[PDB]
């Protein structure tokens, strides 16, 4: 097992699949409770599939790292975390609905 | 430098190197401060002919910045600013310090 | 590319360790420094004997300004006004009116040395070679208002480095 | 050709010298007024004027790129001399 | 803006000589570009046809053949619709520059007409007056 | 219609009490800061002024315009609390050292052609 | 008639430069 | 297109314009405009109410994730009804990019702080406020950062003057720095640069 | 718990002390704003070209270039490769300035301060290789936003390589001095850590983010003039202290000598500036002798270029970090707004989260290392 | 949530402008006229605001111009009258404003300089 991942304040963690998978699991489950049109969740569930796809059919972890396009693995842990909190964040937010307002007639006329 | 050889000696050995190999200041070495006259050769656009100034300025040029989804007015793979970057590589010339 | 400047693992051998300790308890590396300095202190310094040496110069510094003239005598400035449009900070106040014979020519020009910034500005947007900035640098005054210099000590500028300023001008100008 | 002021300065080639009322003149006292003693005009009234055969005439003020932009000037007016524009210099036709 | 920014011009310039058409015109025409805009404007604003062009080819210029003054009530407008500094103003030769200069619109009261001005000034000193468009009191032009 | 958004009072009689607080803290720590700069004014004079700064914007209408006003007014307050000031930033709220400037007609006419 | 003439570097270029950090040990168990 | 035109990139463009669109789409309630300028720079007109959410989104999604904030800045045009707009520059490590969001806002009308997203706007919205006097709502400490204690204005807008209002001194009668009414010995001269025939045909404006 | 205001580049600092630990620490800024920004706008684009060298005045050309990319970029014009490779030349050098500047700055504040002398020395002989080109020791304002003013001196090259051939060596005598040092390491050794998340969130930039481990340099990722074609290693820290950034300064000082090496062997022929009389003003002979040349020259002395409507972010690797200018123009000769982005204003944000627990004196040592200059701060 | 507060807009107590410079300049709001000694008209586009004109006197030393007014040198452009209207109302400034001046449509022919009988006919071309 690698130590000193090299990024200050970040921890080695062993076993990451299984925090993967946990994560990618609990990220689809709060996508689950998002209405289907919205493209958050569409987008959201196309990636997390695809990410749990490639963590399920590889059991090493450099070949994942190489694989997932992330890299240094204990960063896509928190990438994965990140991304769970951004979808319940969004959920609380909704913002699949329409505009608020159009902006003023020359708001972003520019020169002048 | 003007310095006898017994000092060279003890001043090579309390540094450990040899000073007179790279001293720090400048001697006979330096360029002089009277130099011949330069030339200093003209730029890509100075011909004669076929040089007109409308198929040669970049001002002009210029656009308006192209407007994409303006709120006024299928598989669908979802998309990244740019390709993720590649690891860097571990400078084989001098990997530690 | 890139390298680790601070990832290096001690060796845990009774060598390595004795050897630490050595350098804890005997004070090597401070003896190191100390040696160092000393070797430091037996070259010769790089000091130079002010005013009577002076520090190494080029034909393209900018120091107080004068104003030119040509070989038979007649000021260069045509008030054209560059010069003071060009000036990032302000410094050129110019005030002009038709001579006795004619002659498009000033009856101001005043630059303020503590609002000029000598960024060269003036003297390359000027079209006849008329204000240049001297290569003299040791004109330090007592008083503010000294400093505020008009047409009259411009031209006597001129006229005192005139020597050195067209030596200059003459090494420099194929550059330009 | 320095000239003085009734009241006893020195007159400056622009014209320029405070009256005998001006109080200004105070700042001069204990210390002098700073005067060029070379006056353009008359440096340049004494230059002989060129004689030249040709009925336009180049002048660049002399030394090429250190002179002044080059201009033209026309001579067919025989009554008086073309006068350059920057450099002040004077040129003729070989009247007689 | 339009044209370009170096010359393939490998000769040497013409040179003609300047004419005298009073002490409110300043004349230079070397600098003259033959637009003819000045005969027009003497000719049918003006009403006075002292202005003209004399000779042929590159060497064809503008001006009255003799030593005439061009006097006239509308004699100094010639100098705002040249574009060159040909005819420029005698009083106000050499002594500012357009970027130096503030601009206040104000009016003329030299006549009953009331004709709209610029007042043209350089620190706190008028330095010259230029006439304002008015399509219904003075056109685009003022009095001498 | 003409709807905005709030800043910190929904009406005027929020406003009105922010204001009052200010005014409370204000009035409180004149004489703190009086003795603690080391003025050469009394008590009285200090809360004087404050009255007079307080009554110059009391043509204010808006309940955005005033509790932006109060929060300037807080700030300045804090300011003044942990002596990030000085004496003269003190001071220069009674303009002593500029001369008196006239108000009637015959005077400004007489000064120069300011209107 | 005359030729171009502006700083260049020497034909060949210059010589080596050294940049490694050169901290050596004077010696002593 | 010779040496003295700066070359164009289209795939940077391109891939801009994808990122673009599929933000204007995942955030439809909040996205007002995109853009992509003709040297490969995307920016994003949003409503002002959408700070928070847009913000945390770029930080924090899996395709976006623009973790750092590289400036914030606020531009004054009084000739809008809503006269400042304030501007979000992102910069995200793992992809290689930048991104900007702008929002527009009065006077009045105060704008939710994002700090609690990015830690760096901090100053950067003291800093809006100390210039511009755009009040920032829920910031932990809102106060000058630039001015002199006790200045009275936004030096930054457009109706201030260059000079300001005040000029300070030292007085030997009250022996003390103090503060005047601003006098100068020699006025700023104004310059009347701008000229007449225009020179880009490209933005030219309808004649409305 | 006593709170304390040290009062007075120069610097206003109000800290409470619960006996010698530090519990919070807020700097006060605004004691060098001279209003850069707001001044830019009376100007134009030539005239509003000196503020950046008084910017950060350790590191100037590298404003000037930063500014002279921003017009480029907005301009959409090009500089010749030989300006770029002047460019890339003398902003090596003007980075080993503002390193050696901040290293010795650093050491003389703890309180080493011989190596101050001894690479003073240094900058001195750089100074003039400043001022052999520009005229100017210090504010050069020699890089233009259509390449450099002018073209090198005749004898420059050579000097630049006489004189880099034995900077190796003061660097050596300078960690010599400093490196190994026990009473260095224990000033500068696990203080003022600061995490790879928190730095990223904090908006630091530059050598706060490489001593934390992050691997991010504009010069690598974002290659703006010749750099893409100049091969360098990038020095990253591994535990984010005093130490780990001092080393990787010294670090990146070597790679500086390798990359004008580099530039010096590899100079290219030609012209300076962009052949675009519109923005670049011409030779002084062709103003002398060419109509076009001579009305070029009078409305880009009096007037200016026209630079048109848009808005643009660009943003260097500066010594001290990530240096940006954001600049709106409306299609004039004025800029519209010049905003200011410059790496110190974030690293004194920080500078309060990272002095937790530490002691009094060691403020002074994370003040060192966040190589804060007030000019930039302050603009 | 909303307020919905119906009266005019007033931030003269805000900008800190001191208050002999609001109730005593007046401003104006104009197009720009055309320079005559030019045929360009790109400079005849937005409107313009400005203050009026106060004392600038001679320096007594060195004969500059010093004015004691802030507002002098100070000018704002906008693209509509309505704008800069709705401008001077905000920040309490009383204003004149003067209607923009266009020049009219003329019809020009070159046939009428050889007119048969009319009294265009040019003497000269
Ligand atoms: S050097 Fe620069 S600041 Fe000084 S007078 Fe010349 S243009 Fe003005
Ligand atoms: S640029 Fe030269 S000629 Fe023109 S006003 Fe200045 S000094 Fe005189
Ligand atoms: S208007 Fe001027 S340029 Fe045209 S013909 Fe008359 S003098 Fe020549
Ligand atoms: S300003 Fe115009 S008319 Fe005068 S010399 Fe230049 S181009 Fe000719
Ligand atoms: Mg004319
Ligand atoms: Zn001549």
């Amino acid at each position: 097992l690698k130590k000193t991942t090299g990024l200050v304040g970040l921890a080695v963690c062993e076993t990451p699949h299984e925090r993967l998978k946990i994560l990618y699991t609990k990220i689809l489950d709060v996508l689950g409770q998002i209405p289907k049109n919205a493209a958050y969740r569409k987008y959201t569930e196309q990636i997390t599939n695809e990410k749990l796809g490639m963590v399920k059919a590889e059991p090493d972890v450099k070949k994942l790292e190489e694989q997932l396009q992330g890299g240094q693995i204990e960063e896509v842990i928190l990438q994965a975390e990140n991304e769970l909190s951004l979808a319940r964040k969004m959920l609380r937010w909704k913002p699949w609905e329409p505009l608020v307002e159009e902006p003023p007639a020359n708001q972003w006329k520019w020169p002048i | 430098a003007s310095a006898t050889r017994v000092i060279q000696l003890l001043r090579n050995w309390a540094s450990g190197r040899d000073l007179q190999a790279k001293l720090q200041l400048r001697y006979q070495e330096i360029s002089k401060r009277t130099q011949p006259p330069p030339k200093l050769p003209v730029g890509p656009s100075h011909k004669l002919s076929n040089n007109y100034y409308c198929t040669r300025d970049g001002r002009r040029e210029a656009m308006p910045p192209s407007i994409v989804m303006s709120s006024q007015k299928t598989e669908k793979k979802a998309v990244t600013p740019a390709p993720p970057i590649k690891r860097w590589e571990l400078s084989k010339d001098q990997p530690y310090l | 590319t890139y390298k680790f400047v601070n990832m290096r693992e001690p060796s845990m051998d009774m060598k390595s360790v004795t050897d630490r300790a050595a350098q804890t308890l005997l004070w090597t590396e401070l003896v190191r420094g100390l040696g160092m300095t000393l070797s430091y202190l037996f070259r010769e310094p790089a000091t130079i004997n002010y005013p009577f040496e002076k520090g190494p110069l080029s034909p393209r510094f900018r120091g107080e300004h004068a104003l030119r003239r040509y070989p038979s005598g007649e000021e260069r400035c045509i008030a054209c006004k560059l010069c003071e449009a060009v000036c990032p900070a302000q410094a050129i106040t110019i005030e002009a009116e038709p001579r006795a014979d004619g002659s498009r020519r000033t009856t101001r020009y005043d630059i303020d040395m503590t609002k000029c910034i000598y960024c060269g500005f003036c003297q390359e947007a000027c079209p006849v070679d008329a204000i240049v900035e001297g290569p003299n640098f040791e004109f330090s005054t007592e008083t503010h208002e000294e400093l505020l210099y008009n047409k009259e000590k411009l031209l006597n500028n001129g006229d005192k480095w005139e020597a050195e300023i067209a030596a200059n001008i003459q090494a420099d100008y194929l550059y330009r | 050709g320095v000239r003085t002021s009734p009241t006893g300065e020195k007159v400056t080639h622009t014209g320029q010298a405070y009256d005998d009322g001006d109080y200004r003149r105070v700042r001069f006292s204990d210390r002098q007024k700073e005067v060029n003693e070379n006056f353009a005009i008359d440096l340049i009234a004494e230059q002989p004027v060129s004689e030249v055969g040709s009925r336009v005439i180049s002048c660049d003020g002399g030394g090429g790129a250190l002179g002044h932009p080059r201009v033209y000037i026309n001579l067919d007016k025989e009554t008086k001399t073309g006068t350059c524009g920057y450099c002040g210099l004077q040129f003729r036709q070989p009247h007689h | 803006m339009f044209g370009s920014d170096r010359s393939r011009f490998l000769e040497g310039k013409r040179a003609v000589e300047d004419k005298n058409i009073g002490p409110l015109v300043k004349t230079i025409m070397t600098r003259c570009i033959q637009c003819t805009r000045c005969i027009r404007f003497a000719s049918e604003i003006a009403g006075v046809d002292d202005l003209g062009t004399t000779g042929r080819g590159n060497d064809m210029q503008v001006g009255t053949y003799i030593e005439k003054m061009f006097m006239s009530e509308l004699s100094g407008n010639i100098i705002d619709i040249c574009p060159v500094g040909a005819l420029t103003s005698k009083p106000y030769a050499f002594t500012a520059r357009p970027w130096e200069t503030r601009k206040t619109e104000s009016i003329d009261v030299m006549d009953a007409v009331g004709s709209n001005i610029v007042v043209s000034t350089r620190t706190g000193e008028v330095m010259r007056i230029l006439p304002r468009m008015h399509e219904d009191i003075n056109e685009e032009w003022i009095s001498d | 219609g003409t709807s905005v958004k709030p800043i910190f009072s929904r009406d005027m009689n929020e406003a009105k009490r922010r204001v009052r607080e200010l005014y409370r803290a204000w009035y409180r720590e004149v004489p703190n800061t009086v003795h603690l700069f080391q003025l050469d004014i009394s008590v009285k004079q200090g809360r004087d002024k404050v009255r007079e700064m307080f009554m110059k914007n009391a043509h204010v209408t808006d309940p955005r315009v005033v509790d932006l006003l109060v929060i300037k007014g807080k700030m300045e307050l804090e300011e003044t609390i942990n002596v990030w000031k000085q004496r003269t930033h003190i001071m220069r709220f009674f303009h002593e050292t500029e001369a008196p400037r006239p108000t009637d007609f015959l005077s400004k006419f007489y000064v120069g052609h300011d209107p | 008639a005359s030729k171009v003439k502006q700083d260049m570097p020497p034909p060949g270029g210059y010589g080596p430069i050294d940049y490694k950090r050169n901290l050596p040990r004077r010696g002593l168990s | 297109t010779r040496p003295t035109i700066r070359p164009r990139n289209d795939v940077v463009h391109k891939q801009l314009s994808a990122f673009g669109q599929y933000v204007a789409e995942i955030l439809p309630k909040y996205v007002q405009q995109v853009q992509v300028s003709c040297f490969n720079e995307l920016e994003i007109f949003i409503h002002p109410d959408g700070v928070i959410p847009v913000l945390t989104f770029l930080r924090d999604h899996t395709n976006a994730q623009f973790k750092s904030l590289a400036d914030l800045t606020a531009v004054d045009v009084p000739t809008r009804q809503n006269r400042f707009e304030i501007v979000y520059n992102l910069l995200s490590l793992r992809f290689n990019s930048r991104i900007r969001v702008k929002t527009y806002t009065d006077e009045l009308t105060p704008i939710e702080s994002s700090v609690t997203v990015y830690k760096a706007a901090n100053w950067y919205e003291r800093e809006i406020w100390d210039m511009f006097g755009v009040f920032f709502a829920n910031h932990p400490d809102l106060r000058r950062i630039l001015t002199d204690y006790g200045f009275e204005g936004h030096p930054f807008r457009k109706d201030f003057p260059l000079s300001g209002y005040v000029e300070l001194r030292y007085d030997d009668e009250v022996k003390r720095v103090v503060a005047e009414p601003v006098e100068l010995a020699q006025e700023f001269r104004k310059f009347d640069l701008n000229s007449p025939w225009e020179a880009f045909p490209a933005y030219r404006q309808p004649p409305e | 718990n006593l709170t304390l205001n040290f009062g007075p580049g120069v610097l206003r600092l109000v800290m409470e002390l619960s006996g010698e630990m530090v519990r919070k620490c807020d700097p006060h800024i605004g004691l060098l704003h001279r209003g850069t920004e707001k001044l830019i706008e009376y100007k134009t684009y030539l005239q509003a070209l000196p503020y950046f060298d008084r910017l950060d005045y350790v590191s100037m050309m590298c404003n000037e270039q930063a500014y002279s990319l921003a017009v480029e970029k907005l301009l959409n014009i090009q500089p010749p490769p030989r300006a770029q490779w002047i460019r890339v030349l003398f902003g090596e050098i003007t980075r080993l300035l503002n390193h050696i500047m901040a290293v010795t700055t650093h050491a003389l504040d703890i309180g080493a301060m011989t190596p101050f002398f001894w690479m003073f020395e240094e900058r001195e002989k750089m100074f003039e290789f400043y001022e052999r080109v520009s005229g100017a020791r210090m504010h050069a304002a020699y890089i233009r936003p259509g390449g450099v003013h002018q073209d090198l001196p005749l004898g420059l090259l050579d000097d630049i390589y006489e004189f880099s051939k034995n900077f190796s060596f003061r660097i050596d005598e300078l960690e010599e001095m400093l490196t190994n040092n026990r009473i260095w390491r224990n000033r500068t050794v696990d203080i003022g850590v600061v995490t790879a998340e928190d730095a990223l969130n904090y908006g630091f930039s530059g050598v706060m983010l490489r001593g934390s481990g992050i691997q991010w340099d504009l010069r690598k990722t974002q290659p703006y003039d010749v750099y893409d074609q100049v091969e360098f290693d990038v020095p990253i820290g591994s535990r984010g202290d005093c130490y780990d950034r001092y080393l990787c300064r010294v670090e990146e000082m070597r790679q500086s000598l390798r990359i004008i090496s580099q530039c010096l062997n590899k100079m290219p022929p030609g012209e300076i500036k962009v052949d675009d009389a519109k923005v670049s003003p011409p030779k002084r002979a062709e103003m002398k002798t060419s109509m076009e040349s001579l009305i070029h020259h009078f409305k880009l002395y009096t007037e200016g270029y026209q630079v048109p409507p848009g808005a643009t972010y660009t943003a260097i690797e500066a010594p001290k970090g990530e240096f940006g200018v954001y600049l709106v123009s409306d299609g004039s000769s004025r800029p519209y707004r010049c905003k200011i982005k410059a790496p110190g204003f974030a690293h004194l944000a920080g500078l309060d989260k990272m002095s937790k627990g530490h002691m009094l004196a060691d403020v002074v040592a994370i003040i060192g290392t966040q190589d804060i200059v007030f000019g930039e701060v302050d603009r | 949530q909303l307020i919905a507060v119906d009266e005019k807009l007033d931030i003269t107590t805000l900008t800190g402008v001191p208050e002999e410079h609001i109730k005593t300049r007046k401003v104006r709001i104009f197009v720009p006229a055309r320079n005559n000694m030019q045929s360009g008209v790109n400079n005849t586009k937005k409107w313009k605001m400005e203050f009026d004109t106060r004392e600038r006197w001679e320096n007594p030393l060195m004969g500059w111009s010093s004015t004691a007014d802030p507002l002098s040198n100070l000018v704002l452009t906008f693209s509509t009258k309505e704008d800069a209207v709705a401008f001077a109302e905000k920040n309490g400034w009383s204003f004149d404003v003067e209607e923009r001046k266009v020049p009219k449509p003329k019809s020009k022919s070159y046939g009428a300089n050889f007119s048969w009988n009319k009294r265009t006919r040019v003497s000269t071309k």
